[PDB]
């Protein structure tokens, strides 16, 4: 591998609700940015020959006033593939200084990604990008590599999507993989929603990040939601006066716990669905009956939204009510839920078993985009 | 199953067949097929 | 066979490793600054690196040689030109030589800085080349996409004439029925 | 007010810069609201024609800029220009939105937009001045960018891609050479930023120093912080059948940073992907053993001309199902049995999991084959799925 | 590869070592100062040309979407004409039916 220096397949963690990047082998990524693309709205402005035709990530957000904001990936499925090609070009040469022509790549995708998606990036990475080689692994399978064992249903709930991927000895059980579509994106939406109830409107773009970071930091989770209503009505200890640099005393009271409780009570915000505990329960109930005993005993959480204290407490309590007295449940959530896929992908690339996985460009051209079928199972 | 002839008996334990209880895709296919059949059972009914 | 080309890296009269038809520091400096050699008349003549000290007078000489050679080689202080790059590299090699004679570890530190910064430069050049290649590749992908979609235009025209012929065929069938 | 700088026809306008994403609402929607309000309130003399009064260029009194509320008629989004009719003055002229608005609009947000627009105007003005001034300086630098390099990249792309079309698109490359020269000139200007003599010489033209920016304070480590975010919480809830004791079924554990190579070796020794030969064996078994291709009904009905009698229909499907069962149910079972007997002979928990996954893999193939056969039987009945337009015609 | 930590740390190291070279001799210190300034200027020129290549790539990223989408609409018309061909086949069946009648 590294007899003359190893140019390992760089990890591009197309995460649940955010994009990660970096070299395989590192204990933490190097490039992080949202999945937003900003295109110049008008043509008469760009005068000169140093023009930027796509401000990427936070550049798009910061310059949104002159840019058309389009998110090229929805729920792990790319909608504007050309935009993501601009993302890939920007990610390599503006956040890592690497050459896709010579540097191999490992690709992440949403679980149960249609193979046409893998085929089309394969054709883009080889004809439009000309990567040397490429290998693809399921996002949650990479997440489970960070669980310490080969078995586990990865209960991934990120910033924009939530997935339940039953995995038992490495290969994911595709029939019982379930996806839920409420996550930190909607948690930010509802956290804003319950803040207008506090006499302070929060919908503006600047106020959007105001609640976004507050959600990522101050959001704990009710162990018992009804108990927290009693706490809210009988005490103001929950009501914290958080301060922003502009100067304002936001009163965050019952909002401290109801927003993550939507993961178990979706209809409070108007979104019709079952709780993630219900989705977690049915997903394993869709697995092989025998292996279920360790599947609940191997529930692993992921996603960048899930540092919220008490979420695993509430997750287990909702599971405990659902689970009858014949089961065995273990909700695991180590402090890499934002980065389990990225760490797992680097772990997988560091394996010498990666040697029998390349898609050679000559072999790709010999076998077409379906080479992803022939080397990725 | 594999273990039927790995240990070489007539073992009853096979792979769990497609359960109509927990295969919404199969149930939807059944509904579509039967709906189409009942739709094409109308024109012969009155044409004759 | 190889005449000794002009170079401000100061050298000695070419030494003999082919004849004719002290401390670890000298070994370190001789290894790190390799002798330039030519197999003149089938016997290799190796030009050894300089090893005598430099004084204030020698520094004056090297500075003056730098200043004149930049002029008669017509280098450019602004911008990038290989003439100034190689002249400054040669002067830095004399600096490496003299600081190795002074303190060997100091010379080794200069060598490490020199290695890391030229590998940085090589990485910059290769990355520039890769970026240009990627852009040209995207341009080619666009061009062949345009070709394929113009072929789609042609297929539309073919489908149109097919529609016309099929309408004419229906007209013929109706006329035959009337007949 | 005189905050508006020197405006020139050859200067960059503010109309393109106008932000639609931090501005309150759409102007056409604003006028629809104004028309509805006029209809409801009987406006026409209080605010004149459609539109709540808003400020204008001047009070029609002085050269300097003021904010004079006026009365406006309508506006077309195509030209981005409102039509107005002063209250006491019957004059009717067309104005920009940069001055016109409604009294119902938040003046704080309007001022925010105006000031940020002024800042964008200054930024674009500086950028335009710098770009124009780059053109003046001469050069002596070389241009490595060449048709040789472009053709080299062409051939490196190769295949049907490269040799398809190589005729027309060469025009942009010559201008990209001028782009290279412009970049060289900008680099020379960045060089001249060093000495105060050149800086003071160039500062005499009211041009302000703007740099692209690459010498930023490098952060200590690019590795994203791991324990800065709150550490992970693991909650375990077994059941009375699989618990350990009474009163500790709620096992809460916290862990900090975990070893990379620790879990790497865990996967290496336990996972099939960790086992090299076992990994490729599992790959070839998952990929090569595609049994879902063969189905359980016939879609090729060319052995007998249409229409199909039910008897021969049932006969052909029954024979095809029996034959596919012959090639799959026993044949593939024996094949995978021999394969498993070979592979399992060359951690114990991981090996047991791997065997369970071999069984689960044939179960997955079973499910996929049956579901595919169900869907293609549905497609057999949908081959004449009676679309609207034909009512069994 | 490329790492900013190593280059900034080595720059600090060489700046400190200017003291040692000056202790060796003052003129050597001046010469190292001047060559350091020149070589830093050259590396700045190299990074600027790298940024120019970046600008080239970013500009080329969005030079084609206009026509690409504009007649991906043409491709949409193409499958529309394919549906028209299906209608032609249907009407051919209807007419051949009358022929048989």
């Amino acid at each position: 591998m590294a007899d003359e220096g190893e140019v390992s397949a760089l990890v591009c963690d197309n995460g649940s609700g955010m994009v990660k990047a970096g070299f395989a082998g590192d204990d933490a990524p190097r490039a992080v940015f949202p999945s937003i693309v900003g295109r110049p709205r008008h043509t008469g402005v760009m005068v000169g020959m140093g023009q930027k035709d796509s401000y990427v990530g936070d550049e798009a957000q910061s310059k949104r006033g002159i840019l058309t904001l389009r998110y090229p990936i929805e729920h792990g499925i790319v909608t504007n593939w050309d935009d993501m090609e601009k993302i890939w070009h920007h990610t390599f040469f503006n956040e890592l200084r690497v050459a896709p022509e010579e540097h191999p790549v490992l690709l992440t995708e949403a679980p149960l990604n249609p193979k046409a998606n893998r085929e089309k990036m394969t054709q883009i990475m080889f004809e439009t990008f000309n990567v040397p080689a490429m290998y693809v692994a399921i996002q949650a399978v990479l997440s489970l590599y960070a669980s310490g064992r080969t078995t586990g249903i990865v209960l991934d709930s990120g910033d924009g999507v939530t997935h339940t991927v039953p995995i038992y000895e490495g290969y994911a059980l595709p029939h019982a993989i379930l996806r839920l579509d409420l996550a930190g994106r909607d948690l930010t939406d509802y956290l804003m929603k319950i803040l207008m109830e506090r006499g302070y409107s929060f919908t503006t773009t600047a106020e959007r990040e105001i609640v976004r970071d507050i959600k990522e930091k101050l959001c704990y989770v009710a162990l018992d939601f009804e108990q927290e209503m009693a706490t809210a009505l009988s005490s103001s200890a929950l009501e914290k006066t958080y301060e922003l640099p502009d100067g304002q005393m936001i009163t965050i009271g019952n909002e401290r716990f109801r927003c993550p409780e939507v993961l178990f009570n979706p209809n409070m915000i108007g979104m019709e669905a079952v709780g993630i505990h219900d989705t977690t329960f049915n997903s394993i109930m869709k697995c092989d009956v025998d292996i279920r005993k360790d599947l609940y005993n191997n529930i692993v959480l992921s996603g960048g939204t899930t540092m919220f204290p008490g979420i695993a407490d509430r997750m287990s309590k909702e599971i405990t009510a659902l689970a009858p007295s014949a089961m065995k449940i273990k909700v695991v959530a180590p402090p890499e839920r934002k980065y389990s896929v990225w760490i797992g992908g680097s772990i997988l690339a560091s394996l010498s078993t990666f040697q029998q996985m390349w898609i050679a460009k000559s072999e790709y051209d010999e076998s077409g985009p379906s080479i992803v079928h022939r080397k990725c199972f | 199953d594999i273990s039927v002839k790995v240990v070489n008996m007539a073992m009853e334990q096979y792979l769990a067949s497609v359960d109509p209880v927990a295969d919404p895709a199969a149930v939807a296919g059944r509904d579509l097929v039967r709906d189409i059949v009942q739709k094409n059972l109308v024109a012969p009914a009155d044409l004759v | 066979m190889i005449p000794p080309l002009s170079s401000l890296v100061r050298y000695d009269n070419p030494v003999l490793v082919s004849t004719s038809k002290l401390t670890q520091t000298e070994d370190i400096l001789n290894s790190i600054l390799p002798p330039r050699e030519w197999t003149e008349d089938g016997q290799l003549w190796v030009q050894y690196v300089s090893s005598t000290p430099a004084t204030r007078l020698d520094v004056i000489n090297l500075q003056e040689k730098l200043d004149q050679q930049l002029q008669q080689r017509q280098a450019r202080e602004t911008g990038i030109c290989p003439i100034r790059e190689e002249l400054y590299a040669q002067t830095f090699d004399e600096l490496i030589r003299q600081v190795t004679i002074n303190c060997a570890e100091r010379g080794l530190l200069l060598l490490r800085v020199r290695d890391e910064m030229r590998m940085t430069i090589a990485a910059y050049q290769t990355l520039y080349e890769s970026a240009v290649a990627f852009g040209i590749r995207k341009a080619l992908q666009t061009e062949q996409g345009k070709s394929e979609m113009e072929s789609r235009i042609t297929q539309l025209e073919g489908d149109v004439k097919d529609l016309e012929r099929q309408v004419q065929e229906w007209k013929f069938k109706c006329e035959a029925i009337e007949k | 007010t005189g905050q508006l700088p020197v405006r020139t026809t050859t200067s960059m306008p503010l109309e393109y810069f106008d932000s639609p994403e931090m501005e309150l609402v759409q102007p056409e929607e604003r006028l629809r609201r104004a028309r509805e309000a006029a209809a409801a309130e009987g406006r026409g003399a209080d605010s004149g024609p459609v539109g709540v009064p808003g400020f204008s260029r001047y009070f029609d009194t002085s050269g300097t800029f003021m904010w004079a509320p006026c009365v406006m008629t309508d506006y077309d989004r195509g030209q981005d220009m409102y039509h107005i009719t002063w209250n006491t003055t019957g004059k009717t002229k067309w104005v920009k939105r940069l001055n016109l608005l409604f009294a119902d609009e938040n003046k704080s947000g309007f001022a925010f937009r105006l000031r940020q627009a002024r800042r964008r105007r200054d930024e674009s003005e500086g950028e335009a001045r710098y770009s124009e001034y780059v053109s003046k300086q001469p050069f002596n630098n070389i241009d490595v960018l060449d048709e040789h390099f472009k053709r080299k990249i062409f051939k490196r792309v190769g295949g049907d891609v490269t040799q398809r079309l190589a005729s027309n698109a060469h025009g942009h490359f010559e201008d990209f050479r001028a782009n290279f020269k412009h970049a060289v000139k900008s680099a020379i200007v960045d060089v001249q930023f060093r000495q105060q003599d050149a800086a003071a010489h160039l500062a005499a033209a009211n041009i302000q120093p703007v740099s692209h920016g690459s010498h930023a304070l490098v952060p200590p480590q690019g590795c994203v912080n791991l324990e800065a975010l709150p550490a992970g919480r693991v909650v375990v809830v077994n059941q009375p059948e699989h618990a350990a004791a009474e009163g500790q079924d709620w096992f809460a554990q916290d862990v900090g940073r975990e070893g990379f190579e620790l879990l790497l070796a865990d996967v290496k020794r336990g996972a099939v992907v960790g086992h090299p030969a076992l990994l490729t064996a599992l790959q070839q078994m998952y990929k090569d053993l595609d049994i879902s291709s063969m189905a359980l009904t016939v879609t090729d009905m060319r052995e007998l001309p249409l229409p199909a009698r039910l008897g021969d229909y049932a006969r052909m499907q029954r024979n095809h199902r029996e034959l596919v069962a012959d090639m799959l149910s026993s044949d593939w079972t024996i094949k995978v049995i021999a394969i498993v007997e070979r592979i399992l002979s060359g951690s114990q928990a991981a090996v047991m999991r791997f065997i369970k996954m071999v069984s689960l893999a044939m179960a997955d193939q079973l499910r996929t084959a049956v579901l595919s056969s169900i869907q293609m039987c549905c497609g057999f009945w949908k081959q004449y799925d009676v679309q609207p337009g034909d009512g069994h015609i």
